C-alpha cells in the first residue's frame, strides 16, 4: 500500500521568546516504511534531533516523532522536511506559533 | 484502570542495499520503554524510560539475544513470502507484527493478541480464544496448517499467561513514579480568521497523562462532533501528550459555542470559550 | 519483557 505522511510541527508549551521549550515533528499514517525526516532551524539542519514513539494503526500505516529542544526567538524560524515515496519530491512544513 | 505491554516489530527488505532492517520497539501503555533497531553500529536493546535503569545487566543481554535471533527468523520470513506470492527478489517488502497482553487493575489477565501483516494488509491474527489463528489469504492459510503442526498456539498462550503479565506487573511496580500518574491538561483556545464572514476557533488541550481524552465544541447544549475537524492524539517529547479539535462559525457569534475537555486528570470537566 | 520465538511463516 502506499500512503502518504500526515506531517504536523508543535511545541510542548505555547511559545515565549527567551524560555527553553521542545519543538516536535510527528510524521503518521505512511507506508512503506522507508522515510527520512529532518528538522531545520533558519533553513539549517538541527543536530542530534532525537526519533521516537515509532508504532503503526490498526490499518498497519507507520507514525513516528522527531523533537528537539530549543528557545524559540520572535524570528528564527523552524521547519520539518520529509522525503517519502509517495511523493514526488521532499516536503517542508513550517511551524505555526500562531495555529 | 487496566494496562498493557506491546511490542511493535518491523522487518524490511531492501535488495542490493545489505541485510533487511529490524527494528523492535516495546510500550507499557502509550509510552515507550525499550528499543532495538538493527541499524545502529553496535545493535543492542536499549532504555527508552528512566525506570529501567532498575533492570540489571543481565536483563539487556538476554533481551539483546532474542532480538538478534528474531532479526534472524523475519530474514527467513521474507524469502519464503517471495514464494508463496511468487514476487521476484528485486523489490522491497515489509512485515509488521503487534503483540501484547493487556491486565486489569487487580493485574490479573483480560487479553492477549499476535497480530501479522505483510506489506500492510492482514496476513495471520490469533483468535481471541488464544488456541487458534485466522488467515486472511491461501498464502497465510499455508502458514496456519504449519503452525497447527507445530503448536504454535500453545507456545504464545503460555508467554501470554505467564511471561507477559508478570513483568507487565513488574513495570508499573518499578516505575509506578511515571506510569500511575496523572498529569492534567491546560486548555486554550485560538482565532482565525477566514473567507465568507466565518471564523475557525480552535481548542488546544496540553501537558497531559494518560494519552486518552476528549475534546468537544458544543452549541446550545448540543455537541457538534460531524462540522469538527481535529487531529489524532500526539506525544510532546517529554513523555506527555495534546491534541486539538476545531470548528467553523460565523463572525460574531463566537460566543455561544464552548470546549469541553473530559480527562482522568480533571475532576471536573473544563468548559472555556475565545 | 519481548516474545522470544516467533515460528518462521
Ligand atoms: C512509588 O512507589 C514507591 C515504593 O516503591 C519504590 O521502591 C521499590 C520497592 C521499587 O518498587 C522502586 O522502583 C519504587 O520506586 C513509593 O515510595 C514509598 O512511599 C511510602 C509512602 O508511605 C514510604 O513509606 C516508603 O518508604 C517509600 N519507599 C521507598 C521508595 O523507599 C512512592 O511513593 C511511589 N511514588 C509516588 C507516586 O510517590
Ligand atoms: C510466477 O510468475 C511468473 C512470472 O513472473 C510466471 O511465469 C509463473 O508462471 C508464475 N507462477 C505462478 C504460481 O503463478
Amino acid at each position: 500500500i502506499q500512503k502518504t505522511p500526515q506531517i504536523q510541527v508543535y511545541s510542548r508549551h505555547p511559545p515565549e521568546n527567551g524560555k527553553p521549550n521542545i519543538l516536535n515533528c510527528y510524521v503518521t499514517q505512511f507506508h512503506p516504511p522507508h522515510i527520512e525526516i529532518q528538522m531545520l532551524k533558519n533553513g539549517k539542519k538541527i543536530p542530534k534531533v532525537e526519533m521516537s514513539d515509532m508504532s503503526f494503526s490498526k490499518d498497519w500505516s507507520f507514525y513516528i516523532l522527531a523533537h528537539t529542544e530549543f528557545t524559540p526567538t520572535e524570528t528564527d524560524t523552524y521547519a520539518c522536511r520529509v522525503k517519502h515515496d509517495s511523493m514526488a519530491e521532499p516536503k517542508t512544513v513550517y511551524w505555526d506559533r500562531d495555529m | 484502570g487496566p494496562h498493557s505491554l506491546r511490542y511493535f516489530v518491523t522487518a524490511v527488505s531492501r535488495p542490493g542495499l545489505g541485510e533487511p532492517r529490524y527494528m523492535e520497539v516495546g510500550y507499557v501503555d502509550d509510552t515507550e520503554f525499550v528499543r532495538f533497531d538493527s541499524d545502529a553500529e553496535n545493535p543492542r536493546y536499549e532504555p527508552r524510560a528512566r525506570w529501567m535503569e532498575q533492570e540489571g545487566p543481565e536483563y539487556w543481554e538476554r533481551e539483546t539475544q532474542k532480538a538478534k535471533g528474531n532479526e534472524q527468523s523475519f530474514r527467513v520470513d521474507l524469502r519464503t513470502l517471495l514464494g508463496y506470492y511468487n514476487q521476484s527478489k528485486g523489490g522491497s517488502h515489509t512485515i509488521q507484527v503487534i503483540s501484547g497482553c493487556e491486565v486489569g487493575s487487580d493485574g490479573r489477565l483480560l487479553r492477549g493478541y499476535q497480530q501479522y501483516a505483510y506489506d500492510g494488509c492482514d496476513y495471520i491474527a490469533l483468535n481471541e480464544d488464544l488456541k487458534t489463528w485466522t488467515a486472511a489469504d491461501m498464502a497465510a492459510l499455508i502458514t496456519k496448517h504449519k503452525w497447527e503442526q507445530a503448536g504454535a498456539a500453545e507456545y504464545y498462550r503460555a508467554y501470554l499467561e505467564g511471561t507477559c503479565v508478570e513483568w507487565l506487573r513488574r513495570y508499573l511496580k518499578n516505575g509506578n513514579a511515571t506510569l500511575l500518574r496523572t498529569d492534567s491538561p491546560k486548555a486554550h483556545v485560538t482565532h482565525h480568521s477566514r473567507p465568507e464572514d466565518k471564523v475557525t476557533l480552535r481548542c488546544w488541550a496540553l501537558g497531559f497523562y494518560p494519552a486518552d481524552i476528549t475534546l468537544t465544541w458544543q452549541l446550545n447544549g448540543e455537541e457538534l462532533i460531524q462540522d469538527m475537524e481535529l487531529v489524532e492524539t500526539r506525544p510532546a517529547g517529554d513523555g506527555t501528550f495534546q491534541k486539538w479539535a476545531s470548528v467553523v462559525v460565523p463572525l460574531g457569534k463566537e460566543q455561544y459555542y464552548t470546549c469541553h475537555v473530559y480527562h482522568q486528570g480533571l475532576p471536573e470537566p473544563l468548559t472555556l470559550r475565545w | 519483557f519481548a516474545p522470544g520465538n516467533y515460528p518462521a511463516l
